[PDB]
């Protein structure tokens, strides 16, 4: 009937001291972390039932954990399998979970959360059910509700209680909408945590001491949350309040402004559950939250985002592409060649990780201006207060700018960021390859030049490897590791471990012109340029890019990548295949590139492109663009433009998997999202195929029909490869 | 079957928003004064034939809540058998009350009906009733809620209306409203508002600025709604914001009454029919741009009555925004001398619930003055709707 | 009076109770959208562009029910943007008034197909949320002699001489006839169960009913600011008001919505729709606003004079069970037979969703006329402020 329960193993340990304080120690024996699994639901149901039974002999409850992490989310393995027909079970599961927490909450006696480590998602939802939260200010301790980042929403009372605690606007912006994780100090600052302790050993004693003092100082209000008292007033007011009702119609429009119209239903569902929940009582609000939760879990976007940002991202971090058996080799001195934006950013993220960096350029003045990129970055970090002056000085002190090739003495890790000329890169490596250590990694930050050709410029080709970064290096989280033919597996592992060391996500790519990121992002740019040549309005092309979910619209990106760079990229791919006796595959976007080069509008670096630029600031599209390409003469559906750019990247990704360029779909999904900004709601350019949804249906079969639908209308380049076909 | 005739059409002066003369007057008192004026003009009227009172009100809360129509029937001492119903179709609530009244008379089940609206925006501001399109995030995200002002600026951008274009129209409305007042056109219809002691409170449209100059309008000044509008209208790069407080409709208080009945009802009461409701129509357009509803509604009511633009002597569109009227004039190729000939809401104001009934009576008088035959009245509506009515002078 | 108005569909939601009701978590906009999607399921090939207006009754158009909830329903349900959408308020008869206006719009010839109905989520937007001049303005409250409906209902029982056992005997019959109707499956194809965004069931029955009601239980209930003095100042010949009305013999506070599809013969024939009933006549009248609830009797006589009919010509009488004495007075005035009056129960058992009531009891009579294979039915409601509305339908 209406129970605390939904074979499994016990997860909670029971302990009632002489004062009547029961200590519920969550300790899942089937893993290293407490997770809202079927074992927890049964274990918490047993403990809560015993709390109701022994209520006459219990004076307080303390919820603690025996793991290094308090409690980190739920069984994502289970929620990703929830089909639309399983919405009833999903609803009953979260209703049972919140029924247990609601009983623990309304127990008539204080309950304190002893947060020892990370309390994330469902874990923070357990602490929020308690009346008092004490956190241990320790390393790596995080608190937050990152449900939205998996296409879900806080369904275990997270949305209902954070709204009751901070109001609609504060709870949405600060905690719910972006799933922000907080350190224990910041968690106490915003109200998520009530007080802090230095070590984990003081937690449980302080929790029982607070219960001892709360019963003595507040006998009436003990074990009663603020929203359960008489005369509770929600901060900021309810939607019926005259103040909130004036600004409330601007919340969904602002959210659509942030999402840029991208089909992400999770933030919208959070704002709906937050507002609709504030209009009714707590229990009814909680049931509304359950229905929106079951709506997302059974939806396809959540399955895409759960696949990418939970399973795929863990499979990468677990060394899925790291060679087996290879051990760890420390990195003592990093030598960066070139002090451009790339080389300076490389030198920053390396020194930020604690490495000693020797930033070499042609001149001491150039190498000094490169270190200034880290100084102006530490300036903003010290201004907004993200780091201390103590460690900001130690960070810059690890960067040693130089112009002498002898200062690469003792370097066991070389990253090159000079301009992309083959003979140039061969000269730069030749004058340092004998100064550095004999086991030094020789890395290149090329974006198109094949690694096997660059490897001939050194004698230790087995240690030559491609280390492709993305600007700005201080913010872009992906590193494309390219494996040449001679690149050993040890060099692959050391660069793999280096990428994780600087706090970035690696993908391993076999050598091929264009690699994976540059090759796939070309199809995205080329589809837009095609559409412009076909006569589509330039504003519609940019809108189609933003509404697809991309961070930057394509024509705007086509100005940062420079059309002269795009021109010689197409000339190089043509010349290479032509020398092999074949017939190059020309793309219709090439005609639009050459037309813009002729008009003297080659991109942002020139100062004029598809947009007009003033004092280095973009200021609207070029008015002569419409007359040049007869804009308005072709008016296809916006969803066709959106699908033309998404499918182009999705089909090119499938080619890279067929050609062995990628070795795992996890590298393709994370590599597309974090490398070239593929929309996160898709779950990646590889997940988009199996997770496609439209009028043709859902799944790989619908993607194929829609690909053939686009192929008939816009060209056979949208024909699905043989692997996708049954 | 039956034919609907307008026997009377009066209205109150429109009191401005800031320091308005009608701010102290309850909206119920505005309607009761117009009811007493109808008794003054026809003391022989057997009010037992008045079968319903249909009032339009956009914010039916507070002073305007609890079926203000029924309150007006009881408070004014009308027979208890005279019904009383409040409706709401946003800006065209006044004209919808008239249309419904005419439709009830045509149905043969109603003999004599009072219709009109009331809106005391200084006491009950717009949006006070709440709403699901705005306050519910699940549906605000779906219907792409955008304020009417942005949809008006979007129209000016798409149609190529400059800042001088919308301001030149705003100057025209100010001049034609002053010309109509100084010409005594509004003498019979504008019923001055008085207190319980008979002392004068307001006898003119306070929102009018007849000393407006083109230079003064150019010195006027125009939360993510622009991005929401451009997400649907993806071919337009940027919205040119041209509308200011001088080229948009004013926020004013007021009320209007229209006595509609069958021929038999008017003959039995000795009433002289002034105009005949020829046809009405309700249509709509995209709710993001919102204010493009009048064009299909006007087109629909013209085909229903078997009439064309050439057969209409006077066009009366509510001047919610200057671009909405210029867009309407551009679409149907309306002559300049036929469009809002006595000024509009830009000069005199826009009392939401009562505007449809105000411009309706404004055309009844102007049809009799010019001795013209037909007039078409239409309004743009929030949510993308549109209402149009064709009257013929009898 | 040219075009004939026909009822093609008449559906409603189950009526969820006020205290811990199943529908308290459902927004009233969602209740209306649910009925729109049901009409789409029953007629998938219906060209919705023919639908020219959506008229919804709503007595408290505030909060969730403000901002033209009909237009919100048109936009949210994805109906054609040219389908209008207007909210009207005529107190308790707003639901029937929307149907009457929809039928009158069809008769005028300027509208072809109209959705009419009402919605009232009283557990979310309680009565009086809109304020009101007759109540909250002292100059008007003093003049109109404002008295709540319940006191006027007690006054009717005092004047006509209905005892506490009289009003409770009717309440028992309403609970019994409503339970018999549900058990017989009379409401099977008309009550559309409410579901959430996941398809999970929320409510599929009128949960305000108490089918185990007894005469003994009703007699134990207690009856429900000087309003008694105000009513007797006008009815000066009455000494003291006998308060006989309790929560058992009065209408219930419930949430719910109803939808009726009304159109011309050309509109239904073009869409392949089968007309279920025809609007014969409507009428609006009223009586004293202090007793308030004597409005149905003149409105019923007026609609019978307009259609050229008498009491004997009507097969089923359906009056909203606002209060038991109101129905007993209406039965006493016109000599209504017992076996013709509220044969499937009424608001005492199933509830009174203010904006949706008129459209609900209308759809009840369209179904009962077909089941009994009868011809005519007369639907009427008492209204606050002393008004009345009646309508006569005929099975086609
Ligand atoms: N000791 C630790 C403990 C946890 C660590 C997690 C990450 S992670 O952010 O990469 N993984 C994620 C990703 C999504 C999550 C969603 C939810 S949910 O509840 O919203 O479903 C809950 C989670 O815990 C999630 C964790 C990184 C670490 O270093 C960690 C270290
Ligand atoms: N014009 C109509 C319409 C409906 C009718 C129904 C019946 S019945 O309910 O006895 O079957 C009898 C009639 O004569 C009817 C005549």
């Amino acid at each position: 009937g209406s129970s605390h329960h939904h074979m499994p193993d016990n997860t909670i340990q029971w302990d009632k001291d002489a004062d009547g304080i029961v200590t519920l120690t969550m300790d899942d024996p089937s893993g290293s972390t407490n997770v809202m699994n079927e074992a927890y639901i049964e274990s918490m149901g047993k403990a809560v039932d015993r709390l109701v039974a022994e209520k006459d002999s219990i004076t307080g409850v303390v919820v603690a954990s025996a793991k290094k992490t308090f409690f980190a989310g739920g069984d994502v393995k289970t929620m990703i399998q929830a089909r639309p027909e399983d919405a009833g079970d999903v609803f009953n599961t979260v209703e049972t979970i919140k029924r247990q927490l609601r009983t623990l909450e309304t127990l008539g006696k204080p309950v304190v959360a002893a947060i020892n480590g990370a309390a994330l998602g469902g874990g923070l939802e357990i602490a929020l059910a308690c009346h008092h939260r004490i956190a241990a200010d320790v390393k790596g301790s995080q608190l937050g509700l990152p449900e939205v980042t998996l296409g879900l929403l806080p369904g275990g009372g997270g949305v209902t209680r954070t709204v009751r605690m901070f109001g609609i606007q504060n709870a949405f912006v600060s905690v719910l909408a972006q799933g922000t994780r907080f350190k224990p100090a910041k968690a106490k600052e915003i109200g998520l945590v009530d007080e802090l302790v230095a070590t984990v050993e003081e937690l449980v004693p302080a929790a029982k001491a607070w219960i001892k003092e709360e019963l003595k100082a507040n006998p009436d209000g003990a074990g009663v949350q603020p929203w359960d008292k008489k005369g509770y007033k929600m901060p900021g007011g309810t939607p019926s309040s005259p103040g909130l009702a004036a600004i409330l119609p601007s919340f969904p429009s602002n959210l659509r402004k942030q999402l840029k119209g991208a089909p992400m239903p999770a933030p919208r569902a959070i704002l709906a559950a937050a507002v609709e929940g504030a209009q009714v009582d707590f229990d009814t609000a909680s049931r509304i939250e359950s229905r929106y939760f079951a709506s997302l879990v059974t939806g396809q976007v959540a399955k895409n985002m759960m696949q990418a940002f939970f399973f795929d991202l863990q499979a990468i971090n677990a060394g899925g592409s790291r060679p087996e058996g290879i051990g760890k080799t420390p990195i003592k001195r990093i030598g960066v060649l070139g002090a451009g934006m790339m080389g300076a950013g490389i030198a920053y993220v390396s020194a930020k990780a604690g490495y000693e960096v020797v930033l070499k350029d042609v001149s001491l003045e150039a190498a000094a201006k490169g270190k200034g990129y880290s100084e102006k970055l530490e300036a903003k970090a010290l201004e907004r207060g993200r780091t201390t002056q103590e460690r900001s000085d130690a960070l810059l002190a690890r960067i040693t700018p130089t112009a002498d090739a002898a200062d690469f003495k003792g370097v066991d890790f070389v990253i090159e960021a000079v301009f992309e000329n083959q003979e140039l890169k061969h000269k730069v490596f030749g004058e340092i390859e004998d100064i550095v250590e004999p086991n030094a990694i020789l890395g290149s930050n090329t974006s198109t030049l094949p690694i096997t050709g660059l490897a001939t410029g050194v004698k230790r080709q087995e240690d030559f490897i491609g280390i492709h970064f993305f600007s700005p290096v201080d913010k872009m989280p992906l590193v494309e590791i390219i494996k040449g033919e001679k690149t050993s597996d040890e060099a692959l592992a050391r660069v793999f471990d280096y990428t994780l060391a600087i706090g970035k996500t690696p993908i391993v790519v076999n050598d091929s012109r264009g690699f994976f990121t540059s090759r796939v992002i070309g199809t995205f740019v080329n589809e837009a340029l095609a559409m412009l040549g076909e006569g589509v309005e330039p504003a519609s092309i940019e809108q189609a890019g933003s509404q697809a979910g991309y961070p930057a619209p394509p024509l705007q990106l086509s100005d940062e990548l420079n059309l002269e760079l795009m021109h010689k990229i197409a000339v190089a791919t043509r010349k290479g295949v032509e020398d092999a006796g074949g017939t190059y595959q020309p793309h219709p976007a090439e005609a639009v590139v050459e037309k813009m080069i002729e008009l003297g509008r080659s991109g942002r670096l020139k100062g004029a492109g598809f947009y007009e630029y003033a004092d280095g600031k973009r200021s609207g599209l070029w008015p002569g663009l419409r007359e040049t390409f007869k804009s308005g003469s072709s008016q296809p559906p916006l969803q066709d433009m959106i699908d033309r750019m998404l499918f182009a990247e999705a089909l090119e990704t499938q080619k890279c998997l067929d050609e062995g360029v990628l070795t795992s779909t996890a590298d393709a999904n994370i590599g597309s999202i974090m490398g070239i900004g593929f929309p996160p709601w898709t779950g990646g350019s590889a997940q988009f195929i199996v997770g496609y949804s439209g009028p043709a249906g859902t799944g790989k079969a619908a993607f194929v029909a829609r690909a053939r639908e686009l192929a008939a209308a816009y060209g056979d380049r949208f024909l699905p490869p043989e692997s996708l076909l049954s | 079957s039956e034919e609907a005739f307008i026997y009377e059409a009066i209205r109150t002066p429109r009191g401005k928003q800031k320091n308005g003369s009608l701010h102290e007057v309850k909206p119920l008192s505005l309607v009761v004064g117009l009811i007493d004026e109808l008794r003054k003009r026809h003391p022989d009227l057997d009010e037992n034939l008045i079968s319903d009172v249909i009032l339009g009100c956009v914010s039916p809360v507070g002073d305007q809540g609890g079926d203000i129509a029924r309150a007006a029937v009881l408070a004014s001492g009308m027979p208890v058998t005279s019904g009383g119903v409040q409706l709401n179709r946003f800006c065209a609530s006044g004209l919808e009350a008239v249309n419904t009244a005419a439709q009830k008379v045509r149905s043969g089940w109603d003999d004599l009906v009072l219709a009109g609206g009331v809106e005391s925006m200084s006491r009950v501001p717009m949006g006070s009733d709440g709403g699901a399109m705005g306050l519910d995030p699940a549906t605000n995200y779906d219907v792409m809620f955008v304020p009417q002002s942005i949809g008006a600026d979007l129209i000016a951008t798409i149609e190529g209306f400059s800042r001088e274009d919308v301001d030149a129209y705003a100057l025209r409305s100010q001049q034609k409203a002053a010309e109509a007042w100084s010409g005594g056109y509004f003498a019979k219809s504008v019923v001055p508002v008085r207190d319980q002691n008979g002392l004068l409170i307001l006898d003119h449209d306070e929102h009018m600025r007849p000393d407006t100059t083109k230079e003064g309008l150019a010195k006027l000044k125009p939360g993510g709604f622009d991005d929401v509008a451009l997400q649907k209208y993806h071919w337009v790069e940027k919205i040119n914001h041209v509308h200011t407080g001088g080229n948009s409709s004013g926020i004013v208080d007021g009320a209007a009454l229209v006595m509609i009945g069958s021929a038999a009802a008017g003959k039995l009461q000795g009433l002289t029919p002034r105009a005949r409701i020829v046809a009405t129509a309700t249509s709509g357009a995209d709710p993001v741009i919102m204010l493009t509803g009048p064009t299909p509604a006007t087109r629909k009511v013209l085909d229903r009555a078997g009439l064309t633009v050439d057969d209409i002597d006077l066009f009366e569109l509510n001047e919610a925004f200057a671009s909405v009227v210029l867009k309407f004039q551009k679409d149907l190729n309306i002559p300049d001398e036929k469009l809002n000939v006595n000024g509009g809401a830009i000069a005199m104001g826009h009392p939401l619930g009562a505007t449809g009934a105000m411009i309706l009576g404004t055309m009844v008088d102007e049809l009799e003055r010019r001795n013209a035959r037909r007039a078409l009245i239409t309004l743009c509506i929030g949510g993308g709707m549109g209402v149009a009515t064709i009257i013929e002078r009898v």
